[PDB]
């Protein structure tokens, strides 16, 4: 099933640039397909994976990276589908979500990694646009995100407006093994500004 | 020629909520207009189309086990200021207010493993006597049962029952104002399982979400914390 | 939201406020 | 399953005739739940003289336990006008300050701010020296005396100032190239101006500051922290109140 | 029959800037007619339809000499504060203000003799790395070729790209909407004379018109000079 | 442009009854709806719709015996501040005011057992003379005849006659529109029982209710009980 | 009942008091 | 330009300023 | 008689005075 | 002649000044 972030993504190009505009095709700006981490059964509820997006894998992204990397600003959405993996003698649940200008991050800033939330928040995390992933129902959450934040646009190398948030609700109960999470983002409706020049 | 006025009583003094606004000294400002998504509009519509995860020793679900019988599995005295409510979006955003009102909905997602099963009654005990203590004293009262292996998951509205208009939202030393009753969750059997040396328990995550009747009044400040 | 008089608008729509396009 | 009650059976839960409406829920209207006066903040004059600072409207960062506090906290990107009352409480024995008059000057977001005396008004010897942006100008002025002074306040409308089309409450990202710490959630200008109260008080005073958010627009909901501790299980949370047992 | 009236808290202050009016107190006063040219209406205005002359090391011109590669000739931090900014009419006029936003035009104007010729690459460097050094540089951005003999006068557009809906007309250590980015005229080939003991260097000048789309915003009182 | 206004002479006072409002804090206040019956609009209404008891001598009735003959049973200065008035509904409301007005109705209920009989002479004496002391001398005023055993219940009109517009809610020391005339029952026979030894006296219940022309004015404040 | 003024609405019948259904 | 009430015609547009031919 | 402003009437003819059948 | 005010008239014509025939 596919769950939207706030809105379907818009097209438009940006209210603050008199500035050239290259739009990236799907073919430039295409998929990713990465690991986030192995839940294990130890792990007690309110841990979670931050993957700030996209930063920290950006240098990953070998193509969108490459024009994101000689251009100033960037506005996108995401397609972004967390993938854990695991039999049906599993139990537990996570939550996993996309979260507007999340922060806590011990300015571990635009780097993914691993925390344990105060509570009040994986409680009220599903304030946000997220999508359960229960161990007896299904295996996948999937969410779409549009651009967003304070400016009509803004520089990936300084702020990551999207964040998704794999939440452990309900600890992972069942045989010794560990259930390996994962994720696809694909960028969606790009659009690049001022190149900057020569790497010398 | 100027006009006859007389200086009401209170002439020179404050209040804080003046239904009026005060004088303009930076006129002709015009913005930048925002696209920005999701502006809401009204805290009651967040509450509603939106769940919350309740909280019972620490974590948001109750366990069942391989054994467990009539003992009463879930139990909270329906009032906002209770303790299974305490982390919650709902219960939280009342703080901000003196009186709610309306029947809430709870979630229960059975999130043990496909290998297992096991059955509940959620059941709400109207606030009279001294709380019941067994599913067989429960009964009697309105419930309906959940086969987990039928749906997964499950909602269960807890009613507005009062002579109240509205309830309140700051409990305290039982009133007839101060509960509307009590949620119960009992486990109708146990935990079966393909093998119970794997899966001897099962966590269903319990959450709240507004009633559709539900509303809130009377903005409040905030008190000593306590 | 909460503006209720009618000397509300003693002062111009323009003026008192910002606008927004 | 089965749905609409009254047999024992399995997914059927029983009926729920569900209420009427009274009050249309308009209490919890974000408009109307902040066009008000709220005490945010207390603060100290500056002197006539010397080269002061200016004082940051930020109703953003919090912790103090106010509502008004969390709320600004329930969401992630806002928007609203301002609206002020400054009122001046006397820490002295009222009857030292015979004049009292206070220079305010209000800056939108974004104004220059080095200031040092720099208008004199003389006139009999002696002679004072106000502010050099105590001034009156582009940014509002407002002087008043509290000298008997019914209400030793005073009070007014300033519009939304920023470049910013509005307002992130909060900042995965920095507002400098140079990825400092205090630079985190940041991004600069992402509040309402600053203002300079300065006065032959300043020592005698402090201040009140009271806000008033018109126009409010709130955009993405955001988890809204608790504020009292976890009540023991089973239990409520008892409170005193205008209801409870005499 | 006297009206009832409270005392609004603020009664008796002043406040600079009230949207409204004083008291007359010299009524039916005609003035005499003023056929009187060029009247003004909007400071924007003489911004846009009027060049301003750049400042650099005193003198309104940059050089060209038989001698210069890659060096870079002209450079600036765009940004109003901006030094060879400082002498113009465009900058100073923005001192009255917060805010700036938009595009703004350079005029060169090359001013060596007829028996002369040169060309340069007039490029714009988005503010992200640590500015360019060399024209094989800057020659992967936004920049244009200039062949004196061609046009003895070129314009070229410093765009507005920001997330900032609007700039500032004060800049300061380096903020995020402190700075758009940086102009840089490189000398594309060197001066090419008919005789080289005569003609050996060229002077450009180089003027800034306010760009259609700017504007400007929050009129401010000045601070300390510095 | 500031209006131009004097502050009329009482300005700062306060007036207690003000045809005016205060100033809201607390708006947008809705409030839920109420069938609850027998909302009454005005006090004039369950007056006259309604029956209160009389006082006499402690009791709301007043005996007859098989021996009376002339002497008066039954008599009150018409007076809303008379004595077998005292305990009554519409004399207790009257309090709260200054001047009544009109007519009041009486209700004389026979209560002695049906082998029981007796008739009475109810009259209303005018306020001259120094009032009268049998019935003989009564009969030449307005009156009318109470056979108990035609009806068991009488209704009796007191009148209102004065020159006086309105008449004194509050009396005391005979004025002229102090005092209104006077009631007086007597015994027109006695006690006829079928047998003296069980039945020898009997009880006539007296109420009474609101004049149709009936109505009250100038509310005021209490004075010192006394 | 006695409110009886003209500026007895200055404020909004909304703002003012109370309101049944 | 920046006058603006509603009050600011209490006075008239003769009396309050100026007048042009 | 002498009762001459246009505030007058700023409460009514019925508050005010008093009133003839 | 000079009465320029729109609240000149805040009085009437007949009580504020004089009248002749
Ligand atoms: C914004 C500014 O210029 N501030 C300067 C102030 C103001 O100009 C001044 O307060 C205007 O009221 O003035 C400062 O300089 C004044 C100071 O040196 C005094 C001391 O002698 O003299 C002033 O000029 C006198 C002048 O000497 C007389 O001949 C006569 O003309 O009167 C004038 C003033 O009434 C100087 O302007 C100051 O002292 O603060 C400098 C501030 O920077």
């Amino acid at each position: 099933g596919t769950t939207y972030c706030y809105s379907k993504p818009d097209g438009r190009p940006p209210s603050t640039v008199s500035d050239p505009v290259t739009r990236l095709g799907p073919t430039l700006s295409r998929h990713y397909t990465f690991k986030v981490g192995e839940w294990p059964h130890s792990q007690s509820h309110g841990h979670a994976w931050i993957c700030p997006l996209p930063s920290d894998k950006l240098k990953k992204m070998g193509s969108f990276h490459e024009v994101v990397k000689a251009h100033h600003l960037v506005k996108n959405g995401w397609d972004v589908v967390v993938q854990v993996n695991a039999s049906f003698a599993h139990s537990g649940a996570l939550c996993v979500a996309a979260v507007p200008e999340y922060e806590h991050t011990h300015e571990k800033a635009l780097k993914w990694s691993e925390l344990e939330e105060p509570a009040y928040t994986y409680q009220q995390l599903s304030v946000f646009p997220h999508q359960l992933l229960n161990l007896r129902t299904n295996s996948s959450v999937h969410l779409v995100m549009p651009y967003i934040g304070p400016g009509p646009t803004t520089n990936l190398t300084l702020h990551n407006p999207w964040t998704i948030v794999i939440l452990i609700l309900s600890e992972l109960t069942g045989p010794g093994q560990t259930v390996p999470v994962t994720m696809s983002v694909a960028p969606i409706d790009a659009m690049v500004n001022g190149p900057l020049p020569n790497p010398e | 020629a100027p006009i006859r006025v007389v200086s009401v009583p209170e002439s020179d003094s404050f209040m804080s909520s003046v239904p009026d606004n005060s004088t303009p000294l930076y006129p002709k400002v015009v913005v930048p207009p925002r696209q920005v998504p999701g502006r809401f509009t009204n805290f009651i519509d967040v509450a509603k189309q939106t769940y919350s995860f309740c909280s019972i020793s620490g974590k948001p679900y109750f366990e069942v086990t391989n054994t467990s019988g009539d003992e009463p599995l879930f139990q909270m005295d329906v009032s906002l200021s209770a303790a299974e409510l305490h982390g919650t979006y709902v219960a939280s955003l009342s703080s901000f207010f003196a009186q709610y009102r309306g029947s809430l909905n709870f979630y229960f997602i059975f999130t043990g493993a496909a290998a297992t099963k096991a059955k509940f009654l959620v059941a709400f005990v109207p606030p009279h006597s001294a709380a019941p203590k067994t599913r067989d004293e429960a009964m009697a009262c309105i419930h309906a049962v959940w086969d987990v292996g039928l749906n997964s998951a499950f909602s269960f509205n807890v009613p507005y029952s009062s002579p109240a208009d509205f309830m309140a939202v700051y409990s305290a030393e039982a009133t007839v104002v101060n509960v509307s009753g009590w949620l119960q969750v009992y486990a109708l059997t146990a935990l079966t399982s393909t093998d119970i040396a794997v899966n001897s328990k099962g966590r269903v995550l319990v959450a709240v979400s507004a009633g559709p009747d539900f509303s809130l009044r009377h903005p409040v400040d905030l008190p000593d914390k306590q | 939201g909460n503006s209720g008089s009618i000397v509300q608008n003693f002062y111009m729509q323009q003026y008192q406020n910002s606008i927004d396009a | 399953v089965t749905n609409v009650g009254e047999d024992g059976e399995p997914g059927e839960t029983e009926p729920r005739h569900a209420l009427s409406p009274v009050d249309m829920h308009v209490h919890t209207d974000v408009s109307f739940l902040l066009d008000r006066f709220f005490d945010v903040e207390t603060l100290e004059l500056s002197n006539l003289t010397g080269s002061p600072a200016t004082h940051v409207l930020d109703p953003f960062g919090s912790t103090a336990q106010l509502a008004w506090a969390r709320l600004l906290n329930t969401c992630t990107y806002f928007f609203s006008d301002l609206e002020l009352s400054i009122q001046f409480k006397f820490t002295t024995t009222p009857s030292s300050v015979g004049e009292g008059f206070v220079w305010v000057k209000w800056f939108p977001v974004g104004a220059p701010t080095k200031t040092t005396d720099a208008w004199q008004l003389e006139g009999g010897g002696n002679s004072v020296r106000i502010q050099q942006l105590a001034v009156a100008g582009m940014s509002p002025t407002v002087v008043f005396k509290i000298a008997g002074s019914r209400s030793q306040a005073c009070g007014f409308s300033v519009p939304y100032t920023s470049m910013w089309r509005v307002v992130p409450v909060f900042y995965n990202g920095w507002g400098a190239p140079t990825k400092e710490k205090a630079t985190y959630n940041w991004l600069p200008g992402a509040h309402f101006g600053s203002i300079l109260l300065t006065s032959d008080a300043h020592d005698k005073g402090g201040c009140y500051l009271r806000y008033r958010f018109p126009r409010a627009n709130m955009y993405c909901p955001r988890p809204i922290p608790p504020a009292f501790t976890r009540p023991a299980d089973k239990t409520r949370h008892k409170f005193p109140t205008n209801i409870n047992k005499q």
